[PDB]
DNA sequence: ATCAATATCCACCTGCAGATTCTACCAAAAGTGTATTTGGAAACTGCTCCATCAAAAGGCATGTTCAGCTGAATTCAGCTGAACATGCCTTTTGATGGAGCAGTTTCCAAATACACTTTTGGTAGAATCTGCAGGTGGATATTGAT
DNA sequence: ATCAATATCCACCTGCAGATTCTACCAAAAGTGTATTTGGAAACTGCTCCATCAAAAGGCATGTTCAGCTGAATTCAGCTGAACATGCCTTTTGATGGAGCAGTTTCCAAATACACTTTTGGTAGAATCTGCAGGTGGATATTGAT
């Protein structure tokens, strides 16, 4: 057995979850165009992040990566998690 | 007439709904595809703690919520009640994001 | 496999501030966190502190500079006399 | 020999000093450790856990709740300033966000 | 008699000062600013000349930054003028 | 009083360098008050660094590391 | 007797970061291929910074590179402003940069 | 006797522009760029050693530590430097 | 827009002070040769978690309609901030002289490390204890039409 | 000003998932004795700093004049919020099978340890020659009539 491939799931990111953290933060109303630059913001930030911690995942030789890894990959661009030890 | 409430009340009820709680505002399953589709754009075959994505999820709204606090700081210094895109980068600009 | 945590000793001190409350698992788990984290940031800078100057062993007062770096202004002072406390104890038993 | 007595309780500490000083051994901090470093250190680490313990528990009794959650632990942190100051690049998983909302959107 | 328009001067300052390297705060006062600062941390204290020079050009270049963030914040609201609000939403947004 | 002796001609410059082509008459006051903050933090930093040297003079150095601690690293007075 | 920069082809003294590394409380040990490796990534960047830096020295009609022409260096290039991104460089002034809507007309 | 890079810095400024120099204050900045270079990388070398359980630093940890501390072009760069280096150290 | 008047900036120059480069001596650091130990890789397993799928109900995403209120665009006056002349006061520059602090070396008590042995606190997993989620129902405050 | 509609706030309750307590083993901390390192006091030196005085230029403080920017007022097309039908995809719990993580043993490449030699990098003064005042001339841009 193997996963069907996949993409485009960035779009998974719907619209009213956005809404929602929107919300959170304290936003009354939101222009249509934020939508997609919130998609490619959280992309990158996202990206970021994963890399970081599958370069610790490879050079730990695992294949799994940890709630660790992800920890030491977020205290990597200075956000420390509480949590997840 | 159907009752209906004027634009921006429910926007508000739901700013006060969503700062009192602390639930995960993304749909957990279309984050964990997003995850792993990213990772294996960088490592094939890679599997995942589950504890690891739910840490990556914590870390992205918190991120994605503070970011909107800020933004939104961003639109009422120009007179504004409605963020926009070149809020989020005016934010992110002098966050030192870019 | 032993996997050790600072909870019973997070406990204790959680029975010691509130008797009659408890604290769920994962609000231990931000705790543990805590502790390790401020670990780290104590530690570390006694590390630097030490090197700085020459010296080969950390000691009290560079934990005690340290604590001065870290905390904003009077929490600095609460923890100090804390430590300080704690170590005159230490020293007379 | 004598009865064993643990560095903790000589030190009046709640806090392990023992671990505290393994763990200074091991972290590759100096070639050495003083005998008071480790009983400094986990007196600090006992004092902030005691402090934001206060604060967390406070925030759970005004919410009529005896268990203190991350939701509590957040509330101690933002609300408290030296607190804030100092876990300020810190996430708190399933803690959220203090109530605030930007007097300009309130009706008019 | 010869005058420039207002923003002309402005203009060639800041195509002056973004040329330029050399510290723009007179050096004696912000010596005894320094001194006067530190004194109320612990008293009896000396200085090298380097120390000073060193928190010069930290204080600098962090209001040349600050400066640059805050004007970023005047445009944003459709003005050329920077003003108190542009300087505490640019420190607020900094974590500050 | 010598927070004054941060003039509105040496705050202006530093405004030209951070391209600002027009300024309030208030930022001034406000600059200083900024620069006071920044300079106290730095310098309390500092000062502890001297003092856990048993040193009673300032040094270069004390002023480098305590502009790292707050994540401002400084090249040039090592 | 031959040094282990030389071995290395590096102008960087791999001997000085062995023991640079073997007394900065990193760890136990030290491998024989970390100092070798480190001194090479040290003398890359060097290099990288200074043919910049060089050439804006160049430009200028100077012998001598000086601060500014380290911040030119390092704030025109985009990597280099990341990775020195939270960094002063004393005496280096800041890029030439005028917003446009300031500009006359 | 105070160290620097000073030597070594003039040494690659020589091969990279044989008929330039620089001045004191540019030594001086170029000597904070290596030894705040050392520092980041050498940390993380040490933490993820420390992570890994393992007593020793290796040219693995560096290079790890490279690609976590360098941005994304800079960091292939560097480790092809250090790969070889290294292999050219070993051969001789 | 052109055309004159006016101001500022940039490139060049020379003379020469000062900063950098060159040179040679030497204490300290790196290299060498040899001996010896050891961390961690390789191989071998045994469980722990992970990947993937399955079912079913319901929570939630999506598209649509319609209208309120917002952002965008515009105008314009008054008040602020820029530009500039004038005069003076602080800062800069330079010179002198000491006290005081930063370093340095050394020697012994005191402190810390480490192998071996004894004791117990901390942990994993089981057994027990419980608060709070998740329902109901009613009171109250807020919102918007009229 | 009311009055309906709707949301939110509180109080109640119980069962079970989650938290706490209990239990016994053992890994790790404590005790003991011995070995090794170090901190600091006692003098002593020699740079750096600080204190002090003095003149002068250069930057700053002040006052005046006015251009032009900011904030206020106004208007309006259309974007975005509120509400709803529709339908699907997430959520929750469990099964299957194996990938891979973790514990264990064995041994070698690679690391440490140590005595002694070779080389180097730092330093101060000499030798070199770049960069900076302070001038010019020309380029470039601004400003005001027209
Ligand atoms: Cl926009
Ligand atoms: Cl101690
Ligand atoms: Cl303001
Ligand atoms: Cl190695
Ligand atoms: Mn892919
Ligand atoms: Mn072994
Ligand atoms: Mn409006
Ligand atoms: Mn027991
Ligand atoms: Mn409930
Ligand atoms: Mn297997
Ligand atoms: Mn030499
Ligand atoms: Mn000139």
């Amino acid at each position: 057995r193997h996963r069907k491939v996949l993409r485009d799931n960035i779009q998974g990111i719907t619209k009213p979850a956005i809404r929602r953290l929107a919300r959170r933060g304290g936003v009354k109303r939101i222009s249509g165009l934020i939508y997609e630059e919130t998609r490619g913001v959280l992309k990158v930030f996202l990206e970021n992040v994963i890399r970081d911690a599958v370069t610790y995942t490879e050079h730990a030789k695992r294949k799994t990566v940890t709630a660790m890894d992800v920890v030491y990959a977020l205290k990597r661009q200075g956000r420390t998690l509480y949590g997840f030890g | 007439k159907p009752h209906r409430y004027r634009p921006g009340t429910v926007a508000l009820r739901e700013i006060r709904r969503y700062q009192k709680s602390t639930e995960l505002l993304i749909r957990k399953l279309p984050f964990q595809r997003l995850v792993r589709e990213i990772a294996q754009d960088f490592k094939t075959d890679l599997r995942f703690q589950s504890s690891a994505v739910m840490a990556l999820q914590e870390a992205c709204e918190a991120y994605l919520v503070g970011l909107f606090e800020d933004t939104n700081l961003c639109a009422i210094h120009a007179k504004r009640v409605t963020i926009m895109p070149k809020d989020i980068q005016l934010a992110r600009r002098i966050r030192g994001e870019r | 496999s032993r996997k050790e945590s600072y909870s019973i000793y997070v406990y204790k001190v959680l029975k010691q501030v509130h008797p009659d409350t408890g604290i769920s698992s994962k609000a231990m788990g931000i705790m543990n966190s805590f502790v390790n984290d401020i670990f780290e940031r104590i530690a570390g800078e006694a590390s630097r502190l030490a090197h700085y100057n020459k010296r080969s062993t950390i000691t009290s007062r560079e934990i005690q500079t340290a604590v001065r770096l870290m905390l904003p202004g009077e929490m600095a002072k609460h923890a100090v006399s804390e430590g300080t406390k704690a170590v005159t104890k230490y020293t007379s038993a | 020999r004598a009865k064993a007595k643990t560095r903790s309780s000589r030190a009046g500490l709640q806090f392990p000093v023992g671990r505290v000083h393994r763990l200074l051994r091991k972290g590759n901090y100096s070639e050495r450790v003083g005998a008071g470093a480790p009983v400094y250190l986990a007196a600090v680490l006992e004092y902030l856990t005691a402090e934001i313990l206060e604060m967390a528990g406070n925030a759970a009794r005004d919410n009529k709740k005896t268990r203190i959650i991350p939701r509590h632990l957040q509330m101690a942190i933002r609300n408290d300033e030296e607190l804030n100051k100092l876990l300020g690049r810190v996430t708190i998983a399933q803690g959220g966000v203090l109530p605030n909302i930007q007097a300009v959107l309130l009706p008019k």
